[PDB]
């Protein structure tokens, strides 16, 4: 029925145009997230929400999952921090985000390496979330699968110690290909430091997930040229197109909601002051315009619009591959 | 950006009923309590009562029992104060104060609602201008009731002396005060809510 | 004399007074007036949403370097301080739990800004491992619920044995028909059963073992705290050995001990270069506290031996180290302390251990 | 009820000195003692909680509390209350008005005859004495040399927050016929800064 849409100034939003409520929100702080959603829920009985921020804050995703668990409002992360990989979503939440899992990105990364026979590589991570998961899947796949590899062990480090405490750990890498996993904020410090050691040269290959690339519209000066990454922010996948792709996930789930019960759960009274059924059942298997828009109990997208990108010498990202066709990738034959 | 705005000054004859409002804006309303303090002219600060907001539970003081009520409309984010059987001793300025942590200190106050429980005519004032290195001028405002009166010297352009009013036989009277002007020219301004009159004046040599 | 604020979310207005007293005593001892600590605190709000806002408006707005939090069980938060782990975690502001012992807060991927003056229920396997070393047990049976709590207690016990000494059995929680697993256990040929489950899931295992006659004679039941407290205690085998965390429910002691650690970590923090003040409020601030990750690393690396609850050190995931437990043994429907876990060894008490059903032993040698 | 007694209820500290006010409770309020500050015409403002708002310090416990201004600024002139927050009913202290010292300033005297629109209806003579220190000042009206203290209404301004001076408006309220009887109306004044009495007539 009623659906809200909160987006930022990114990718040039102007007028978004069941009933839709749109607003331009460039406050991505905890209170404003709680306020503007509760202020919507009270005074605008929204039954679902499509959110998008212009920041790279991984925590916004963790706040929407918390808000959705308390307001019982289905929230769809579309862009920015709200689509960033986070710990597994709350089982009682209706928060889902357009984003490849850690595992999907890992397979894609390995697929690039297999294409160019990059058997010898190294792994550098921080204690930042996904640090537990990223190595396991990668360590599991290489060890179990039959192919030639040299993990060169795993190098982990803390990006809050004194500089040149990070360096001593860094000089320990002996591989052309290096898998780096951390936050974008951490990545800046790491790559800035590695540049002085000469490890960001073209004789090395730094591959980073979508955690590091973040918004494909904000490139820090410390990111070295020739940085290979996988990301779901596809700057030709229009933000304006995303909400229509996100509205279809809600409307088709709400339509189905009249089947096996003929009533749409009205929005909660108010967040402040002293849920018969969940649309949760109806959103994990949505089909819309030939796009398998489907999610998992973990909350990440089933068919994620992930794209392989590289940082050009002109300081702009550019697509040099594709995934999300089905399983398998489509490199462009240049390295 | 936390602000507490109260309703303006009110005059009600002894025996009537009055309701004052405190509009909350800037904070989570149900996260605090509302405290009501009364200040007679110069007497000091007397705490009237505290009301929890998550639970609409009023807790009045022993001296303010019976004819004092703490209304509450959390949907509009406003706490009210109703006073029945007005006695002349209720002529005071009533504050609303947010209670930090629901029982703690009062970290934010309202601007103050001024109540005058008298029986009088409520007549509008009579503005008389005054005129004779540096030039100082004066604007006399005699014979008005009640006290709440707003005076801006020159369209409010000038901030940076308005004397307190003197009550003598149910009628108030006060007064207010560069050679570069050497009367541009200066015109007086007087306004007041009760008498619904906002006349002006002009100083001429 | 600059000002450094310490946040706190406590349960009662009386505990706030102890918090301000602990900060005051922190300023009398070694503060030297070189840095003045302030005590900003609010009582815990039932509503999760309303609680998360009170952190922003009352705590975060006062530029708090860290926030203390006690969580007794009166209302609405899932009985876990999630709405404050996220709000302060947004700005990497260290949150110090005082009472909550859920093993889910050990993962620095879900709560990357969280510390604990109490150990999780999974770290009770540190006593189980020491008790296996005490009686030279080398073959035990580990029955754990199938959740993140039981999986944590299993992984902690095995990592203490790794650095084939136990066969592990799991079971879907909420079940009241676990006879298939105990039959699996009764043929496993081992007399030492280590159970790790909730108060209700323990009642299911206990009475299901009462049928297969595994509640006495040649069996040894070694458990934690939730398995000897509440309903599970009433259906617990006579001769069972459980654990009771010393000062685990003393909010007042954890308050004065957490403040003592923060103050020491605050002062050694200000002996470093390039420090930024914590964010003044939530609204308008979308980036993390640049000093946050450093200050959390200082808090975990801190060591406070003269704590009122024992030596206060923190784990790699921020959990508390050197926590001392109480080794209880159910004798004639009465829990009897047969010793305590000193923190590095098991102190042998004067009382005698009664095994299930007519034999005796002690925590000696 | 708890009686919060504050003494002395008056102070005149020199600028830059250190103010130390006193609030003694009837019983023991532990640390639940908050401090407030009231500007001249504004709602009281919370200064300290639980014992620029950085020059204020709050020590004390149990039944003896003190608030301390380390370097008194001229914008700190006003009242100071202490509130028992421990036990109902919440009670306040007696309060203490904090005036400050200043350089001896002579008043700016200006007398004004009754307005032409005022005596047309039926004759107040207003006299302004502003921006002076100290506060003690004598004012005498004199009609044709003869002094008259009846019909006089004097109102005083509170001490300025930036200038730290005082002001006063004397008003000789007369009737139309009694005013037209004489023409010599003086507004004399005696002050600490006047060897000769400051006068102004028409
Ligand atoms: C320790 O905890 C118990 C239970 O809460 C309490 O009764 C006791 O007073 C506490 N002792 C101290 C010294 O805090
Ligand atoms: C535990 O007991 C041993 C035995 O003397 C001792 O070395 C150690 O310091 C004790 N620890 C504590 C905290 O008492």
């Amino acid at each position: 029925l009623n659906i809200a849409v909160l987006l930022g100034h990114s990718h040039d939003v102007t007028e978004r145009e069941v009933n839709v409520v749109a607003l331009l929100m460039n406050r991505t702080d905890p209170k404003s997230l709680i306020t503007h959603v509760c202020d919507l829920m009270s005074g605008a009985r929204i039954h679902g929400l499509v959110f998008g921020d212009d920041t790279d804050q991984e925590a916004v995703a963790q706040m929407l999952d918390f808000i959705s668990s308390q307001t019982f409002i289905p929230i769809l992360g579309i862009h920015g921090g709200a689509s960033m990989i986070m710990a597994d979503k709350d089982p009682t939440s209706t928060f889902f985000q357009f984003g490849a899992s850690i595992q999907q990105q890992a397979t894609v990364m390995l697929k690039i390496m297999q294409d160019y026979d990059w058997h010898v590589f190294s792994l550098v991570t921080t204690i930042f979330p996904g640090y537990r998961d990223f190595i396991s899947f990668i360590k599991t796949t290489v060890d179990n699968s039959f192919v030639g590899w040299d993990m060169q062990n795993v190098i982990t480090l803390d990006t809050s110690f004194e500089d040149a405490k990070t360096q001593v750990q860094l000089k320990k890498i002996h591989s052309s290909v290096i898998l780096l996993y951390c936050s974008k904020d951490e990545a800046v410090l790491i790559l800035s430091e590695a540049r002085s050691l000469g490890l960001t040269g073209y004789d090395f290959f730094w591959i980073v997930p979508s955690l590091v690339s973040g918004n494909t519209e904000l490139i820090p000066k410390e990111f070295p040229s020739g940085l290979i990454s996988v990301s779901y922010d596809d700057w030709d996948y229009s933000l304006e197109a995303r909400v229509r792709d996100g509205l279809g996930i809600l409307t088709t789930a709400a339509s189905s909601m009249l089947e096996k019960f003929s009533y749409i759960p009205e929005a909660k009274a108010s967040c402040y002051g002293q849920p018969l059924h969940t649309l949760h059942q109806f959103m994990v298997n949505v089909t819309w315009d030939g796009k398998d828009l489907s999610f998992t109990e973990e909350g990440y997208q089933v068919h994620p619009r992930l794209v392989v990108i590289v940082l050009n010498k002109d300081r702009e990202w550019e697509k040099v591959g594709k995934w999300e066709n089905q399983t398998l990738s489509l490199r462009h034959a240049v390295w | 950006e936390v602000k507490l705005v109260e309703s303006g000054p009110e005059l009600k004859k002894p025996g009537e009923t009055v309701k004052i409002s405190c509009k909350a804006s800037g904070f989570t309303f149900t996260n605090y309590g509302m405290n009501w303090v009364k200040q007679a002219p110069g007497k000091g600060l007397k705490w009237m009562g505290w009301i929890n907001i998550y639970t609409g539970e009023p807790t009045y003081a022993d001296d303010f029992k019976g004819r004092f009520a703490f209304s509450l409309e959390t949907s509009a984010s406003t706490a009210y104060l109703q006073i029945n059987n007005l006695k002349n001793e209720d002529t005071a300025t009533y504050f609303c104060a947010r209670g930090y942590d629901y029982e703690g200190y009062f970290d934010y106050w309202g601007q103050g609602t001024t109540l005058t429980v008298s029986s009088a005519k409520t007549t509008p004032p009579s503005v008389y201008p005054l005129a004779p290195s540096m030039v100082t001028l004066g604007c006399l405002v005699k014979g008005y009731f009640p006290e709440p009166v707003t005076v801006t010297w020159n369209s409010g352009s000038l901030s940076s002396h308005t004397f307190p009013a003197v009550l003598q036989s149910d009628l108030y009277t006060l007064s207010s005060s560069p050679s570069s002007t050497w009367p541009e020219t200066v015109t007086c301004n007087v306004a007041h809510p009760a008498s619904s009159t906002k006349v002006d004046k002009k100083i001429v040599p | 004399p600059k000002i450094v604020n310490i946040g706190a979310v406590l349960s009662t207005k009386k505990h706030e007074q102890i918090f301000r007293e602990a900060v005051n005593q922190a300023n009398k001892r070694h503060f030297t007036r070189k840095i003045q600590l302030q005590a900003t605190s609010v009582t815990h709000r039932p509503n999760a949403i309303q609680m998360a806002l009170s952190v922003c408006e009352d705590l975060i707005s006062s530029q708090v370097y860290a926030i203390l939090v006690s969580h007794p069980p009166a209302p609405t938060d899932h009985l876990t301080p999630t709405p404050i782990s996220y709000t302060a975690g947004f700005y990497r502001i260290p949150v110090i739990g005082l009472t909550t012992r859920m093993s889910i807060y050990s993962d620095k991927s879900i709560h990357l800004s969280f510390l604990r003056t109490v150990p999780p229920y999974s770290h009770q396997a540190l006593v189980w491992f020491e008790m296996m070393r005490l009686f030279n047990w080398n073959h035990v049976i580990l029955i754990v619920s199938d959740d993140h709590e039981g999986r944590a207690a299993q992984k902690k016990l095995e990592t203490l044995l790794e650095g084939k000494a136990d066969k592990v059995l799991q079971f879907e929680p909420g079940t009241k028909n676990l006879t298939a697993l105990l039959l699996e256990a009764k043929e496993l040929e081992a007399r030492v059963i280590i159970l790790s489950a909730s108060e209700d899931d323990a009642t299911a295992v206990y009475k299901s073992a009462a049928m297969l006659d595994m509640t006495g004679a040649g069996y040894v039941w070694l458990v934690g705290e939730r398995e000897i407290s509440g309903s599970a205690l009433r259906y617990a085998p006579d001769g069972i050995i459980g654990l009771q965390l010393i000062n685990g429910k003393n909010e007042s002691a954890h308050i004065s001990d957490a403040v003592a650690v923060v103050a020491q970590a605050i002062h050694e923090l200000f002996e470093m270069e390039n420090i930024t003040d914590p964010p003044r409020g939530c609204v308008g601030n979308t980036n993390i506290w640049k000093t946050g990750p450093l200050f959390k690393r200082v808090l975990m690396s801190s060591k406070y031996p003269d704590g009122v609850t024992g030596r206060i050190e923190f784990n790699e995931d921020g959990d508390r180290k050197f926590a001392q437990y109480s080794i209880m043994n159910l004798q004639n429907r009465k829990l009897v302390q047969v010793g305590i876990f000193n923190g590095s060894y098991i102190i042998q008490n004067d009382r005698k251990i009664i095994w299930p059903g007519g034999e005796t032993e002690g925590t000696l040698v | 009820d708890i009686v919060m007694t504050q003494a002395p209820a008056t102070l005149s500290v020199t600028p830059g000195d250190r103010v130390s006010l006193s609030c003694r409770a009837s019983q023991s309020i532990a640390d639940y003692l908050y401090w407030y500050q009231q500007k001249s015409h504004e709602s009281p403002r919370l200064l300290l909680k639980y014992a620029i708002p950085s020059r204020f310090s709050g020590s004390g416990s149990g039944s003896d509390f003190t608030l301390t201004i380390n370097s008194v600024e001229p914008e700190d002139v006003g009242m100071y209350y202490c509130q028992n927050g421990h036990s109902f009913p919440r009670t306040f202290g007696g309060g203490t008005k904090l005036e400050i010292k200043r350089a001896d300033a002579a008043p700016t005297v200006s007398i004004f005859p009754p307005s032409s629109e005022q005596l047309a209806a039926g004759a107040s003579v207003v006299c302004f004495l502003n921006n002076f220190y100290p506060k003690d000042i004598n004012v005498k009206w004199k009609i044709d040399g003869s002094e008259r203290q009846n019909g006089v209404l004097n109102s005083w301004t509170d001490q300025d927050s930036k200038d730290s001076t005082y002001s006063m408006s004397s008003t000789l309220t007369l009737t139309k016929d009694e005013y037209e009887r004489h023409n010599s109306y003086t507004c004399e004044a005696t002050h600490k800064t006047s060897t000769s009495p400051i006068v102004k007539s028409f």
